[PDB]
RNA sequence: UUUGGUUGAUUCCGUCAACGGACGAGAUCCAAGCUGCCCAGUAGGUGCCGGGAUUGUCCACACAGGACAGCAUCCUUCUUUAGGCCCCUUCUCUGCGGGAUUCCUUGCUUUUCGCGCAAGGUGAGAUUUUGGGCAACAGCAGGUCUGUGAUGCUCCUCAAUGUUCUGGGCGACACGCGCACUACAAUGUCAGUGAGAACAAGAGUCGACGCUCCCGCUUGAUCAAAAGAGCGGGGAAACCACGGAAUCACGUAGACCCACUUGGGACCGAGUAUUGCAAUUAUUGGUCGCGCAACGAGGAAUGUCUCGUAGGCGCAGCUCAUCAAACUGUGCCGAUUACGUCCCUG
């Protein structure tokens, strides 16, 4: 029931993605590629941000605190099984990929299978379904 | 506007489909008339006739 | 020094409710442990409550009612309880009281609802092969 | 529960005959007999398509098989109980004598 | 006066009072006291794999333990297999028919451990857990507290 | 639909200025008279009932109905 | 002692009447506590006319593929509708429902027999009245913020007043006007 | 399998 | 063996160049709903006698807190997976039986009669009681030589169309058609608390001295799910089991508010555990991402259905070493319309 602060802003810019001024904080971070729900809840919990703030008052320090949490999730006691790339078939590292880096790794995987000339690679090249369907 | 009549007796189901029944109704004047009724109808029921001047055979 | 007790029962679909009515220092009605006036669905509370509200609470003055229900879902259990209660007071009043006092509450019961004293004989219909249920059939293609 | 005798078969008439005359064999000694108990009846059902080649309308076929079980409690000395249980048994009825 | 007592009927028991109100009061008592230990697994896990999202109530762990106390109170000798049945749901499986799933038995083990540490519950030999004398006293004292309120 | 999400002054004053005169008060209706979210309307109505300017008639988990106090 | 039953413990059945003498025998006003009956009302041809009027409105609410058989939900929706009606009208809610059913169905219809105008029996008048009210409210609350309990109250009130801003009344006029010119 |  | 009435009925009454008979319909059989005997250490209850917990002169009554029982009565209630005894068979179990017959009124019925109809009453049930099962005589060039140590003629028959092993395929996609599942959201989605079903199933008659099948309780746990491990039970009315199913309910002072959005979950990336001699063409289950894939209620056309039914919601069995959007059954919530006609199709 707090009055609008006149500093309320729309399309909050974060991680090179426009994030709606409305919507609760967990469901606004869901619009950043790689985060998704059930991860934005952990991000807000570990950044000390209430999940009932609706991005109306997201001061630059709070955005920076959020952005540094997602940058290194394991530094804030996020379990390894709670992550995007668990063991990285190429590098051999555990990390979380977000914000236009997941797509780059996706095209890296597709070309890696093509050079291998595995069955999954050739089916991807022809545009067919790679699972059993 | 509307005249209320009472159904005295029912002849039977008319029409090819059998969804229309034929009844004899007395106005409320003792003048009886013959009308076609749509829907489930019974003796002693009351209708609301818009015009009560023409027979329906 | 003396014990007054009756046992009745009622069934709706497959629920069986057994009610025990005895003389107690103060009236109490408990359904499966939790007392009445605490059953969460207010609609189902009204249906059970109407077993006493039709004849009035004066006839339930110092009677203790204990009911146990088993089987058949949620709504069907409420209906079995109200029937076992209604049959209970009538059975209790049949003895320990004159015949004129009885059949003065029965008419009030049967006027309001026949099922308050007579069980509903409806049961589920068996499924038959070649049908998705008792009645509906497999789709035809042409 | 001194002596438990359980009978079960596929013929209700045969089961009833064995129990009834087992009681008179008991009633001729003055044993202490707990009355016969009728355990729930069990039916085995098998459903199968009627056709041998998968053609026409899908018509099925439901078969059943009923099993009757009875229980009798006897409280008597062993060498005596064997004398009662030495009766002739109707065909198709099995009898199990157990002690708990 | 909704708190005026009828003739006789002194005191109260857990089975009498409204169930949700007792749980809410019991959960606050656990929180306000502070002896209950909450594991560091109580911020990431879901209640069951049949669920889709993590609990939205900040006091969900305190609420759950109070409910576990109530269930053991009602049914002595219950185990983790029984408690998973009590807390079930339907799982959304996509373009497939829904199916019912039980609560994870790992979390219920933690809930029983916290209650045992709070000497509110003890395990029967060769069976599940039952409630102790202190646990029975705690539940009934709160139930009478609500009736007077 | 351009419903507001946070209470603002002009709508803020209009909550105690015009709403209490209404004969029937519902979150669905209030969200129409003042261009606010239905979630916001329900909070504002609960705010007014605590103040005492309106009276709650029917209460339920999903539906609430309020009317003028006098 | 025993007191007269009151619907939802707030509304009384006493001093109720039907201004249309045609429908007087087909609208039931026996006092009840709740719209839940669970009786065999379809065994005989005319036995469905003995269901209390408030119950018939409850039955019509649960229609679509979602909602088939949700009687308890329908009772809750009906219950919240009555106070909105009572606040809007300052009159007994059951009286308003009785009036709306009376004036919500066309008294003259046209059927294919080239189409020729015919009459409408009392039972069909009551049935079609309730059917059009639920259908009008259900389509108004779809993809709308208004919600159903307060969508149904407005249309029932509008129908009782006879205003043309109602699905029931607007359809009734169109049917009657067509039947006139079709004869 | 694939249908389209 | 026709015509006149009646019946679901070639079911009956009457008439009659026909009279006597056989099948089919009806009856019989199974399962439900009401009841009688017999029943208990595998089903259940009632008193007391112990033991355990809470307990008010007023007063206080949720942060905003409301509507619905008990009070001329002998004494407040709950539990006993610290339990001893006494009385029992209403509820459960079921092998034979009773119970329904147009029985009783009123009105219609070929000129009477006869055969019978409709409304009501008795009643647990009131018209084949409700569901099934069985079902004649004639046929079809309907299907099956892929069930059999059912089989005639005719093919291959030792570098085989016999038999066995290794590896593939039966699943391949520009497309078209039948049948299902999931949705297009507020009568909703997500997160919590409450009460709560029936049908059922479970291991040896070849292999490790013991087991194989189905489950319960702990521990794993100073830290996910998924699992390894200890300890036991059940041959099944004794174990799983007080069978805590899902729709459902909640005055939860919960989250969202009309947008392809927290609606919908297709497609795809990475890590793990299990079944199996063997998982790539992903067996399966679980975790985090992708959600910018259509889809906003569907043209012509078209399927099923009349009371515990339609629709909605789950569970078990079967197939099964591992896989159910299928089928066979089971229960749970539970309606609108008609009680007609021969217009369409027969
Ligand atoms: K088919
Ligand atoms: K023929
Ligand atoms: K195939
Ligand atoms: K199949
Ligand atoms: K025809
Ligand atoms: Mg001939
Ligand atoms: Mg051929
Ligand atoms: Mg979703
Ligand atoms: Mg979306
Ligand atoms: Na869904
Ligand atoms: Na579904
Ligand atoms: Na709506
Ligand atoms: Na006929
Ligand atoms: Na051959």
């Amino acid at each position: 029931l707090t009055l609008q602060s006149e500093s309320f802003q729309h399309i909050v810019r974060l991680l090179n993605t426009n994030v709606e001024g409305k919507r609760k904080v967990p469901f606004a971070l869901r619009m950043v590629k790689g985060i998704g729900i059930r991860f934005a809840y952990m991000v807000c919990k570990k950044a000390g941000v209430d999940v009932e703030r609706r991005a109306g008052t997201l001061s630059p320090e709070e955005l920076e605190k959020i952005s540094e949490v997602i940058a290194d999730p394991a530094k804030f006691k996020i379990p390894e099984w709670f992550l995007n790339r668990q063991r990285d078939p190429k590098t051999g590292k555990t990390e979380h990929l977000t914000s236009s880096m997941v797509d780059t790794r996706l095209r890296e995987d597709l070309e890696r299978l093509r050079k291998i000339r595995a069955h999954r690679g050739v089916r991807h090249a022809y545009g067919l379904r790679v699972r059993g369907q | 506007q509307a005249q209320v009549g009472v159904i005295i007796k029912v002849l039977g189901r008319t029409g090819s489909r059998g969804n229309v029944t034929q009844v004899r109704v007395r106005l409320m004047a003792n003048r009886t008339i013959v009308r076609n009724v749509k829907g489930p109808c019974k003796e002693g029921d009351m209708l609301s006739l818009m015009e009560t001047e023409r027979e329906a055979r | 020094h003396t014990l007054k007790q009756v046992q009745t029962f009622g069934k709706k679909k497959t629920a069986i409710a057994v009610a025990t009515v005895t003389k107690a220092p103060q009236c109490n009605i408990r359904i499966n442990g939790v007392p009445i006036s605490q059953i969460l669905p207010e609609t189902l509370r009204a249906k059970i409550m109407e077993a006493v509200k039709v004849v009035g609470a004066r006839y339930f003055s110092r009677l203790r009612v204990d009911v146990r229900v088993r089987g058949s879902g949620q709504v069907a259990q409420a209906y079995a309880v109200r029937q076992a209660i209604a049959k209970g007071i009538i059975a209790y009043y049949q003895k320990y009281h004159n015949e004129i006092e009885k059949a003065a509450l029965k008419d009030k019961y049967l006027e309001y609802d026949k099922f308050l004293l007579i069980a509903d004989p409806r049961r589920c219909e068996p499924k038959k092969w070649g049908r998705h249920s008792a009645r509906t059939r497999f789709t035809k293609s042409y | 529960q001194r002596v438990l005798v359980k009978m079960t078969s596929r013929n209700a008439k045969a089961v009833e005959r064995v129990v009834a005359e087992l009681l008179e064999h008991a009633r001729t000694e003055k044993v202490e007999v707990r009355g016969p108990v009728r355990l729930p009846t069990r039916r085995l059902r098998i459903t199968t398509r009627k056709t041998p080649c998968g053609n026409g309308t899908n018509t099925w076929d439901t078969f059943e098989m009923k099993i009757y079980k009875r229980l009798v409690d006897l409280r008597a000395s062993t060498e005596l109980v064997k004398k009662i249980t030495s009766f002739q048994i109707e065909a198709g009825v099995d009898v199990s004598i157990t002690i708990p | 006066s909704k708190i005026r007592r009828i003739g006789k009927k002194k005191g109260a028991t857990l089975r009498d009072v409204h169930p949700w109100r007792w749980v809410k009061i019991c959960s606050q008592h656990f929180k306000q006291e502070g002896k209950m230990m909450v594991p560091n697994c109580a911020e990431i896990v879901k209640t069951s794999h049949g669920r889709e999202r993590a609990p939205q109530n900040p006091d969900w762990y305190y609420i759950r333990c109070a409910a576990v106390l109530r269930a053991v109170y009602l049914r002595p000798g219950v185990g983790y297999g029984g408690l998973s049945k009590r807390f079930s749901s339907k799982k959304n499986r996509g373009s497939r028919p829904e199916i019912t799933t039980r609560a994870s038995k790992g979390l219920l083990h933690w809930c029983c451990k916290s209650l045992t540490k709070l000497e509110l519950l003890e395990k029967c030999k060769g069976a599940g857990h039952r409630v102790t004398k202190l646990g029975r006293k705690v539940a009934d004292t709160i139930a009478f507290k609500i009736a007077l309120r | 639909l351009q419903n507001a999400v946070m209470f603002d002054k002009e709508t803020m004053d209009k909550l105690m200025k015009e709403v209490p005169k209404y004969k029937v008060i519902t979150p669905s209706i209030i969200s129409d008279r003042l261009k606010i979210s239905v979630a916001l309307a329900g909070k504002g109505l609960q705010h007014l009932c605590r103040q005492g300017l309106i009276r709650l008639v029917s209460c339920s988990s999903k539906f609430r109905v309020y009317t003028r106090a006098a | 002692s025993a007191k007269a039953p009151k619907l939802f413990n707030k509304w009384s059945y006493e001093n109720l009447q039907t201004t249309e003498i045609a429908l007087n025998d087909y609208i039931t006003r026996t006092p009840t506590y709740v719209p839940h009956s669970a009786g065999r009302w379809q065994k005989k041809r005319f036995r469905k006319a003995r269901i209390p009027i408030v119950e018939r409105l409850t039955n019509g609410l649960m229609f679509k593929g979602r909602g088939n058989g949700k009687k308890l939900q329908a009772v809750r929706l009906v219950r919240h509708t009555l106070e909105i009606i009572h606040l809007l009208t300052d009159q007994n809610p059951i009286q308003v429902v009785i009036d709306a059913v009376s004036k919500g169905a066309p008294r003259e219809d046209s059927t294919r027999v080239r189409r020729q105008a015919v009459d409408v029996s009392p039972m069909r008048r009551v049935n079609e009245a309730i059917y059009l009210m639920c259908k009008g409210a259900r389509e108004a609350a779809f993809r709308n913020l208004k919600t159903l309990p307060e969508c149904l109250a407005d249309e029932i009130v509008n129908a009782s007043k006879g205003s043309s801003n109602s699905y029931a009344i607007k359809k009734k006029d169109e049917v009657e006007r067509v039947a006139k010119a079709n004869r | 399998h694939t249908c389209t």
